[PDB]
């Protein structure tokens, strides 16, 4: 059935492209800097040793 | 209801993190500056120094 | 006002720039909370003529 | 910015809306219409 | 059956939460006020009608 | 302070899009159905006369 | 006790449009501006944050 | 997604700013023989 | 003086733009109104009992 209020298949879509977007930034982050380890949000218990 | 709840949690999450990020930088870079300082104080153990230095 | 050489003055006209900076916070937060007030009504008017049409 | 905020103000003064006064338009032709009609039916009658 | 009073219930609920995260806040403050004015306005106007 | 300001300030361009979409299709769909509606009225003067 | 007359269906139509319209005006503008917070309107403690 | 502030932009600038000291600082030191060069280096060694 | 000079020469590219398509919008209008126009006269005529 076509719900023209709602594409519901569009926000469907939104939310695989905000998950692509968070690797995509870790992994230029992590390229830049040299680093597998920048910030404590990548390995607590490593972070420390 | 329900989903004025969520947002009410988007909002929380979005503060929340606003704090918590900036306190982990400034934590790293307290973590570098406690290093140096282990680093400058084993150099006081060294015996042949005078007073000055 | 010139300062170079004297001290006292160097001071003074320190302690008045610490005061400006401290004024601009508070006059800075002042005009923001009008500001909110004023988007507060903003929005209630757009609610308001639509339960009127 | 000044100008735009005060040509949107000038608009809201003497402008108008088309959909507004085309939906009042083509109902009131109609109207007429019937209006006219009577004159039709009642003057068909008057030969008796 | 979206603008009716529940719909600014729930926002200014969602204000007064904004509210808790940023207790200082004098901005946030005046907005929850706001927020209260505008639900008690709809409370009285559906009580007019009625 | 920048990421902060950022998620605070600004839009994602994807969200307003759908809506641009969303608005667009109903405006179109609304003059239609606002046209035939106009309409009815001649429905019911050639039901008249 | 009908609107064949009024319409009504017609009027009723219009502020459909108007609600779309003032939906498609809002998206325009956020996505021109970039900003999804553009004036007070958009939030009170936003502007101040 | 955001248009108008590339944040990970931002971020590699400030890591390319990291390696810019690192290489000026070996280039001085290479340059000029000594590892000690100004007081920022080793004060008290420089003082030695 | 060029940058001066062209401030007082030029045409804004999109002012203008704009404006012509508002302008050929009002003529469409304008003479589509005109046919209904002339019809009334048509219409009140051709009515004629």
């Amino acid at each position: 059935a076509q719900v023209i209020n709602t594409n519901s298949l569009s926000l469907l879509t939104q939310n695989n492209l905000n998950k692509s977007q968070s690797a995509l930034g870790t992994a230029i982050e992590r390229l830049s800097s040299g680093l597998r380890i920048n910030s404590a949000k990548d390995d607590a218990a490593g972070q420390a040793i | 209801q329900a989903q004025a709840q969520n947002s009410q949690y988007a909002l929380a999450r979005t503060f929340a993190t606003q704090k918590v990020s900036l306190e982990e930088s400034v934590l790293s870079q307290v973590t570098t500056a406690i290093q140096t300082a282990q680093e400058k104080i084993v150099y006081a153990g060294n015996g042949t120094l005078s007073d000055d230095d | 006002t010139p300062v170079e050489g004297n001290n006292v003055e160097k001071e003074k006209a320190a302690a008045a720039i610490d005061k400006t900076n401290r004024g601009l916070k508070n006059s800075l937060n002042n005009v923001l909370t009008v500001r909110a007030e004023l988007g507060t009504q903003l929005s209630e008017l757009s609610t308001l003529d639509s339960l009127g049409s | 910015d000044r100008a735009l905020g005060q040509k949107l103000q000038m608009s809201n003064l003497v402008d108008v809306d088309w959909n507004s006064v085309i939906s009042s338009y083509v109902m009131q032709q109609a109207a007429l219409q019937a209006s006219y009609k009577t004159f039709t039916d009642m003057q068909g009658m008057s030969l008796f | 059956k979206s603008s009716s009073l529940s719909g600014s219930l729930q926002s200014f609920f969602t204000s007064l939460q904004t509210l808790v995260s940023n207790a200082e806040d004098p901005a946030a403050r005046q907005a929850l006020i706001g927020k209260a004015e505008g639900l008690v306005n709809q409370f009285k106007t559906t009580d007019q009608y009625l | 302070l920048t990421s902060a300001r950022s998620r605070i300030e600004d839009s994602d361009y994807a969200t307003e899009v759908s809506n641009m979409s969303r608005a667009q299709i109903l405006q179109q769909a609304g003059t239609s159905v606002l046209a035939q509606a106009n309409q009815v009225p001649q429905n019911v003067l050639s039901l008249l006369r």
